[PDB]
């Protein structure tokens, strides 16, 4: 296996969860978010960094890397925590602490 | 938020 | 990241590092202000480890970085480790990031934003690079 | 499928 020193970045696509599916079956969640399969892939020690799209000039937090092939398949969809499903309690934990 | 000081490059 | 690309430094100042006592990187984060940081659960993040801000090249020891205590972990109490869904924890810094060129916050969506299929966006880290 |  290769870590690298320097930050590394990768632009990818995200995919739909019904399509997705057809990779990783019920293995998928609504909480979930898959991109890639686009040849790139995260990798063991990406866990818990970003995903980031750009939304009205802005970088914002879609996913959080999460899991996927156990090889890093460049041909299969990496899977994220998907933001939008866990920022309600984002704020609601930043607010009660 | 979301506006880096040193723009990425892609 | 397989098949990335190394990043021009300090453009993704929101990046850190989650770092073990004896410095290995493990996972890495995201700065959402100057006083948390959001990860994955998975992880397992606890106190004893390190959230390091700013850096680049983690082979250098040149670079003006931030070595961040953890003052308390928050796992999404609907985390599911049997499925690693909601996986998402927040770390409380025990005192803040120091915000610069190179150290800054990532948006967060509503929960009604739509992000469309299709959609290209980017990921970062300092993942493996082959397996 | 591994964690990552």
């Amino acid at each position: 296996a290769n870590t690298p020193d320097r930050l590394q970045q990768a632009s990818l696509p995200l995919l739909s969860n019904t399509n997705c599916k057809k990779y990783w079956g019920t293995k998928i969640k609504d909480a979930m978010i898959c991109a890639g399969a686009s040849g790139v892939s995260s990798c063991m020690g990406d866990s818990g960094g970003p995903l980031v799209c750009k939304k009205n000039g802005a970088w914002t937090l879609v996913g959080i890397v999460s899991w996927g092939s156990s090889t890093c398949s460049t041909s299969t969809p990496g899977v994220y925590a998907r933001v939008t499903a866990l920022v309600n309690w984002v704020q609601q934990t930043l607010a009660a602490n | 938020c979301g506006v880096p000081a040193i723009q990425p490059v892609l | 990241i397989v098949n990335g690309e190394e990043a021009v430094p300090g453009s993704w100042p929101w990046q850190v590092s989650l770092q073990d006592k004896t410095g290995f990187h493990f996972c890495g984060g995201s700065l959402i202000n100057e006083n948390w940081v959001v990860t994955a659960a998975h992880c397992g993040v606890t106190t004893s480890d390190v959230v390091v801000a700013g850096e680049f090249d983690q082979g250098s020891s040149s670079e003006k970085i931030q070595k961040l205590k953890i003052a308390k972990v928050f796992k999404n109490s609907k985390y599911n480790s049997l499925t690693i869904n909601n996986d998402i924890t927040l770390l409380k810094l025990s005192t803040a990031a120091s915000f610069s060129q190179t150290v800054s916050a990532v948006c967060l969506p509503s929960a009604s934003d739509d992000f469309a299929a299709g959609t290209t966006c980017v990921t970062t880290g300092w993942g493996l690079t082959r397996y | 499928s591994w964690p990552w």
